[PDB]
Order: C-alpha cells, then structure tokens, then sequence
C-alpha cells in the first residue's frame, strides 16, 4: 500500500 | 557575517522547508544551515524577541541524542538557525521505506535511543510534539539517532494544551476528539504510532477514525512483548499509558544493542 510522508500543519 | 563564516551547500532534505547543506569555515564542521521566514512562525518566545524553536534548540543544547543548535542569525525578514550537521545520514522515514519493517532487534535499539532523547528533551523543560520518523536522523557510521525539527515544540507544562502544530497522524485521540491534551501522554501515543511504524513498515492510522477507533491490527509478524508495548503506549485514555521508565522497563526493551554494536550489525 501507498506509504506517504505527513507534513506538520 | 553570515555569509563569511559559513560556506552554503545545497538544499538538505525531501518539502516547503528550507534547509542547508553547509560547512563551517573555521574548522569544517559539517552544519545544517535552516532558514525561517518571520511571518511564518507560530509561536514566538523571548531570551531579545526570538521564534520558540530557538528558545527550545537552547535549552537541549547539552547530549547527543537531539539536534545541537550552534548558533543563529536574525535578518530582515527571517531567522537563520546553524544546526550541527552528522554524517553521514539518512532519515528514519526513508531508511523504512527502503528497507521494509526491521527486526525487532534493531528497532529496539532504534526506539530506546528516541527514548533517551524525549527523556533528555522533557529534563530540559522541552515538549518536541512532533515526533516522528521523518523527524529522526540516523548517524550511519556511529549508530546513533537524532531527533531534529523543534519547530512544533512548545515549553513543557503540567497543564492541558489546547494548540497544536504536529503531524495529525502521530497526534492523539484526545487531540482528535476534543482538541486538549497533556504532553507526556501525547509524547508516548506518538511514540506508540513510530514503534509499530519500525516493526511493520508504516505508521498503522491514516484516518481521524483510526485514530480515534482504538483498535491495532499488525501486519506483519511483531512479538507479542513487542504488540503489547505498542498497544500500551495507544491506549485511547491518556492515564492508561505508560510512563517513559514503564516503556523503558518493559520486558520487550531490555538487553538493548549499543550504538556502535547497532551500525555493525544492522547498519555497515
Ligand atoms: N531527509 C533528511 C532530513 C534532514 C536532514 C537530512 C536528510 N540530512 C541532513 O543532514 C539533515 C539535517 C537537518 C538537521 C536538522 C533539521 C531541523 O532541526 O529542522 C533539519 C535538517
């Protein structure tokens, strides 16, 4: 599955 | 002079940050050289009218489990923050991505280092809240992680924090919920969310009802000491989580590699 990276915000 | 003392690399990093590769004339000292612009920042603090990042960067400036703050510069419109620099390194974030879920052995040694550098963050009077993979630098040759961007960060307290500018998908259901929280309890759901990020790969909640659901499936094969330390640090009422000396007593943390041990085995 699609592992993303998060942005703080 | 700011650009007389340093010589300025190229963009460190993988977003709308912007982070320097740099070199310290004086002696060569490999620095991360962080610009911020002044109508950015959140929350401002005072030493002399400074952003909050760089009150707290001061107060963890001992240690070597979180990012060392050498020194900073104010312009016009910006602050320039000079941050030590190891190397070489990668981020936990893309070191999971390339190699898949690690071995509990590794991840042991992985999360106890994060340990003792929140332990040394909250000494020092320093609440991270945004503890994550991508927020984690690993020193490929010594074995030794660090905990880097206090731009999320706020002074500790004892009292229920009602702002929050952290990663949503580390955040806790209390947060979701009703928009409060408590620090330490907040720090160890996160810490909840980036242990079972290492041993299966990713973090297990993209969802506001995940997060709130209270429910933990594995995906991939995780020792039952290991899913119940996990399943401990996420549960959905905050005093039923565990201490950090609860986390670091727990029967799956102990006989923890040492750093050096950490990059000859898993990291050379
Ligand atoms: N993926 C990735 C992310 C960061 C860095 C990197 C690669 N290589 C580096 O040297 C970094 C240095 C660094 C240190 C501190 C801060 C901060 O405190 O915000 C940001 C970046």
């Amino acid at each position: 599955r699609k592992r993303r990276r998060h942005p703080s915000g | 002079p700011l650009e007389s003392q340093y010589q300025v690399g190229p963009l460190l990093g993988s977003g709308f940050g912007s982070v320097y590769s740099g070199i310290r004339v004086s002696d060569n000292l490999p620095v991360a050289i962080k610009h911020v612009e002044k109508d950015r920042i959140s929350d401002w603090g005072e030493l002399t009218r400074v952003p909050m990042e760089v009150v707290l960067l001061k107060k963890v400036s001992s240690f070597s489990g979180v990012i060392r703050l050498l020194d900073w510069f104010e312009r016009p419109d910006s602050f320039v923050l000079i941050l030590e620099r190891p190397e070489p390194v990668q981020d936990l974030f893309d070191f999971i991505t390339e190699r898949g879920a690690l071995q509990e052995e590794l991840a042991r040694s992985f999360f106890w280092q994060v340990l003792e550098a929140v332990r040394h963050c909250h000494n020092c009077g320093v609440l991270h809240r945004d503890i994550k993979d991508e927020n984690i630098l690993i020193d490929l040759n010594r074995g030794e992680l660090k905990l880097i961007d206090f731009g999320s960060g706020a002074l500790l307290k004892d009292t229920v924090y009602t702002d929050f500018d952290g990663t949503r998908v580390y955040s806790p259901p209390e947060w979701i919920r009703y928009h409060r929280y408590h620090g330490r309890s907040a720090a160890v759901w996160s810490l909840g969310i980036l242990l079972y990020d290492m041993v299966c790969g990713d973090i297990p909640f993209e969802h506001d009802e995940e997060i709130i659901g209270g429910q933990v499936f594995f995906r991939q094969r995780v020792s039952s000491e290991c899913q119940h330390l996990i399943r401990w640090c996420l549960a959905l009422r905050p005093s039923d989580r565990p201490t950090f000396e609860e986390i670091q007593n727990h029967p799956w943390m102990q006989d923890v590699l040492l750093p050096q041990e950490t990059a000859e085995i898993h990291l050379h």
